[PDB]
């Protein structure tokens, strides 16, 4: 079952990669409502 | 509304829970209908003065009885014949059916004791309760079916858990003498006793509960206290304070 | 066909932080009446620890 | 103990539902806070229906019927609509309770715990029906007090 | 719990001989019936005492 | 003789009655093992009726509703919805069942229709330990070994878990302090009735 | 204080953790959601209450639902609707019921509740909402017209 | 004759030995007047009524 969990971690990572590269302008409008506008760096 | 003339002095009476039928116990058990002035069914085993008769609230065609030969007789309305008889060491004053278990009943016996029986296996009682010091007169179950209250010829009344052999709490008063009849009220919160100085008193099922509507914090605090007590019930100092009753 | 069937797992280490039961002992019990109580005790401990493990996100 | 209470007011008729109450010890120092305190009252009692009076003349017609103890058509319309049809309905007047049970199949009770509930409703009435009516509750009683009194004595304005 | 243990609530009087029987009313919590040795039966209102 | 006939009647009666009572054993065992019991046992309908239940109760008194109903009943058209409005739980009953199936088939058709245009619109080394015992502290520890525990280590396992809200989360705390018996303050508690019939 | 708030946040935890399991939302996004949810929760549990706070809570939950709906289609993950979507819908329904209980006189809040029930809720919930509206606001024929129209 | 609640209680506390006096106290010809006094002591009750 270790490989099954190891298979899961890359599925999240591949899915997470796809949502940051391309974002419509509407989503950026929504994320400021849901997540706010904070910068930590 | 109606009167019925009889030949013997009847001692007890109870009514059917659902079918408009009442049975009385005198010298021999009779079953009567409200629209029928003569007993439709007459039940007898021996020649005795039957003290009390009780209908069973579940499977309402059964009956319970106590007679003068220190025996308990179980009847059957539908098949019109008695079922079984058990003889104890002393006379049982009253019999009470458990309102949540169809096959359990408790009998108040004069040997300072309370007996809980399972009517399928009547050879030995389920449990014995022994904290009284005089004759027990009447018993009555709380509607939750987990506790009952017993009155004694001694001027006190006790509450027992059905699975334990000891009394949970004892109520007493200098003005109160020879409690004869006791009924637990229908919402499982109050106990009333009928005594022979011509007073009826009202007691609380729990001596520390707050009766009014509660807030969320109060309800959370109340449940927290109860769980704490049963977690530490076996420690010596907790036992000493909790079980100390003044008599 | 859903790629991940099970519910969200919790790390074992954070759960072990909220544990107060000595798993080391190998006490023997041959009575069912004792067995039922002991299984409930583990059930109560296991449930309470898991909730605290999820609560680490609140920090 | 779930039961329904009918409360009659100058502004209109109200129907309320009771969830739970400690009946035996209600008239006691600690438990009396159940009805007195507004927050605790809201816990056990809700407003399920409210039918206000359209005009002052209509309010006078209902006032006459309630005093006589007959069931007006306005009252019957509210009762038939939002009451399921084994129903306990509380009334302050024994005579109106008998008339309702003749007109409709509901069981009516006039005393006991219901008497204490109605005082709780009366004391907290302005909070329950606040904003549901244009004319205020306090002015509703003042206006009706005159028109009811003029009718009895045959007052002539000239 | 020992501080707040107050079980007694009230006592009803009016019978002239010892109480022997009690019967609670199925539909209403606040109504009970009692029977004394002299032969009288009294109906009690628990809320009003 | 009369005597041995009677005892046979007791034997046959008891066996029939005992067989009847045996059906209550599963209910009793479950209830004695339950974590929480709610009284009264009878369930209660939810607070808000969803309109369709309500509209069945209404009848006709005004002249409009009389004429509408009369024309409807002389025809085949029904007053209320069969599927939406529930009723109290021979050949005519089968027909109403058939009417329900056609009514159910209709709602499928309009929904099947609607989907089309929607698709269309999408297209320790040194430590000493004091061996003396603390007699004061030992006065607080538990003396006896309570039933049903045989070995003292078995009893030790149950006591370890703390229950306060300080050490546990709020929902974990509520599960640990669930009361055994819950009773509504004003409702009459009745005896069990054939598992709610 | 924060006893009830903490209960609600721990109730809100499992669907957030599942969303983390999906890969839809990153861990920092989960932290930000928890922070703003706690901030909005503190507003509606005070002893002094305002309608603006209930409206802001409902609007935040609606915006979060729309964001999740948009992201699911891009990812292509359609499983576990019940764990997240329905949980949020029940929380919003509870908020609406409490708000409508506090302010019975406001028809506009009732219509907002009806619109949300049409968009996201089961038809039986909308039936109950219309019944509750017609119980206390029977004097407005327009409400009867809308109820019949639906 | 008038019997207060304070006096009636003192008879009841005496026990079964004085049961005859208690039964004579409950006589329908008598007047039973109540008192809401925190206690049982009756001398203070009567003088206050006087
Ligand atoms: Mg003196
Ligand atoms: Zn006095």
């Amino acid at each position: 079952a270790v490989a099954a969990a190891e298979e899961e971690r890359r599925l999240r990572q591949r899915n997470r990669l796809r949502l940051e590269e391309d974002k419509p302008a509407v989503e950026r409008c929504l994320e400021e409502l849901v997540f706010g506008d904070v910068e930590n760096d | 509304l109606h009167t019925i003339l009889g030949k013997t002095v009847y001692t007890g009476i109870d009514h059917h829970w659902k079918e408009a039928v009442f049975a009385t116990c005198g010298q021999q058990v009779d079953i009567w209908d409200e629209q029928r002035t003569n007993p439709i069914c007459s039940m007898t085993w021996g020649f005795d003065s039957i003290s009390s008769v009780k209908f069973n609230p579940i499977e309402t065609f059964l009956l319970g009885s106590c007679a003068s030969d220190r025996n308990i007789v179980l009847y059957d309305m539908r098949q019109a014949t008695p079922l079984k008889k058990v003889i104890l060491d002393m006379r049982t004053n009253t019999i009470c059916w458990n309102p949540m278990e169809a096959f359990i009943f408790t009998a108040a016996n004069e040997d300072y004791n309370l007996y809980t029986f399972d009517m399928r296996a009547l050879d030995t009682p389920v449990m014995v309760h022994m904290d009284h010091v005089s004759a027990v007169l009447d018993v009555d179950y709380s509607p939750t079916g987990k506790e009952f209250v017993s009155a004694s010829f001694d001027k006190s009344i006790r509450i027992f858990p059905v699975d334990k052999s000891r009394s949970r709490e004892v109520y007493h008063t200098k003005r109160m003498q020879h409690v004869i009849c006791v009924k637990w009220t229908s919402d499982s919160k109050y106990i009333m006793c009928g005594s022979d100085e011509m007073n009826i008193r009202l007691w609380k099922a729990n001596a520390s509960e707050k009766l009014g509507v509660l807030t969320s914090r109060e309800k959370a605090a109340k449940d927290y206290n109860q769980k704490l007590k049963e977690k530490f019930q076996h420690y010596p100092h907790i036992k000493r304070i909790a079980r100390h009753r003044h008599l | 066909q859903d790629p991940f069937p099970g519910p969200a797992p919790v790390p074992v280490e954070v759960v072990q932080k909220f544990c107060r039961i000595d798993k080391s002992r190998k006490l023997p019990h041959s009575k069912a009446k004792t067995r039922s109580r002991l299984e409930v005790a583990e059930a109560e401990e296991e449930e309470t620890s898991i909730k605290a493990a999820r609560s680490e996100l609140l920090l | 103990v779930l039961l329904h209470v009918l409360f009659e007011h100058a502004v209109g008729y109200a129907l309320l539902a009771l969830k739970e109450v400690e009946e035996i010890s209600l008239l006691q120092p600690q438990v009396e806070e159940s009805v007195l305190n507004l927050g605790k009252f809201h816990s056990i009692v809700r407003l399920v229906a409210f039918c206000p009076f359209a005009s002052s003349q209509v309010a006078l017609e209902n006032a006459n019927a309630v005093s006589e103890g007959v069931v007006h058509e306005d009252l019957r319309l509210l009762l038939e609509t939002h009451l399921p049809s084994k129903v306990l309905l509380g009334v302050g007047d024994p005579k109106i309770g008998a008339a309702i049970q003749e007109e409709l199949g509901y069981n009516c009770q006039t005393g006991g715990v219901i008497a204490e509930i109605l005082r709780g409703v009366r004391l907290h009435f302005h909070n329950l029906v606040k904003g549901l009516t244009d004319l205020s509750a306090c002015k509703a009683q003042l206006g009706l007090g005159h028109s009811y009194s003029r009718a009895k004595v045959k007052f002539n304005v000239n | 719990e020992r501080v707040f243990a107050k079980p007694f609530l009230a006592s009803l009087d009016g019978h002239r001989d010892g109480v022997n029987c009690l019967a609670k009313h199925p539909e209403k919590l606040a109504t009970v019936l009692s029977g004394a040795c002299d032969g009288e039966v009294r109906i009690w209102n628990l809320t009003q005492r | 003789n009369k005597e041995e006939i009677e005892r046979i009647h007791r034997e046959v009666a008891f066996n029939k009655t005992a067989q009847v009572l045996s059906k209550w054993d599963p209910v009793v065992l479950k209830n004695r093992q339950a974590e929480q019991l709610v009284f009264p046992l009878e369930k209660e309908e939810p607070a808000i009726a969803p309109i369709e239940h309500v509209l069945s109760g209404w009848k006709a008194r005004t002249p409009l509703e009389q004429e509408i109903f009369n024309l409807l009943h002389k025809n085949k058209q029904p007053v209320t919805d069969p599927l939406l409005t529930p009723v109290e739980k021979l050949e005519e009953a089968k027909m109403r069942r058939a009417e329900l199936q056609r009514a159910r088939a209709l709602q499928s058709y309009y929904e099947a229709k609607a989907r089309r245009e929607k698709k269309i619109k999408s297209k320790l080394p040194n430590v000493i330990i004091n061996e003396k015992r603390n007699i004061h502290a030992a006065a607080h520890q538990v003396r006896v070994l309570p039933y049903p525990f045989t070995h003292h280590w078995q009893f030790e396992r149950t006591i370890q878990t703390p229950i306060g809200s300080t050490w546990n989360t709020q929902r974990a705390f509520q599960k640990l302090t669930t009361p055994k018996v819950v009773t509504k303050p004003g409702h009459i508690i009745n005896p069990i009735k054939a598992e709610d019939v | 204080m924060a006893e009830i708030i903490q209960e609600r946040i721990e109730d809100r935890l499992p669907e957030l953790e599942q969303l983390e399991r999906i890969g839809l939302f990153s861990h920092a996004e989960i932290k930000a959601i928890i922070k703003k949810a706690s901030d909005l929760e503190y507003k509606i549990q005070r002893r002094t209450l305002f309608k603006e706070d209930f409206i802001n809570y409902v609007q935040y939950e609606i915006n979060l639902l729309e964001l999740i709906q948009r992201r699911r289609t891009r990812i292509g993950y359609s499983f576990k609707k019940d764990e997240i979507e329905n949980s949020i819908v029940h929380r919003v329904q509870g908020v609406f019921q409490r708000a409508s209980a506090k302010w019975k006189d406001d028809v506009q809040l009732w219509l907002s509740y009806v619109a949300f029930c049409k968009k996201w809720a089961t038809k039986t919930r909308l039936s109950k909402v219309f019944s509750a509206m017609l119980a206390i606001h029977s004097n407005k024929p327009a409400l009867w017209i809308m109820a019949a129209k639906w | 004759p008038c019997i207060t609640d304070c006096v009636m209680a003192e008879i009841e506390k005496l026990g079964q030995k004085y049961r005859v006096a208690l039964r004579i106290a409950k006589d329908p010809r008598f007047e039973r007047l109540p008192c809401t006094h925190k206690g049982t002591y009756a001398d203070d009750c009567l003088v206050q009524r006087v």
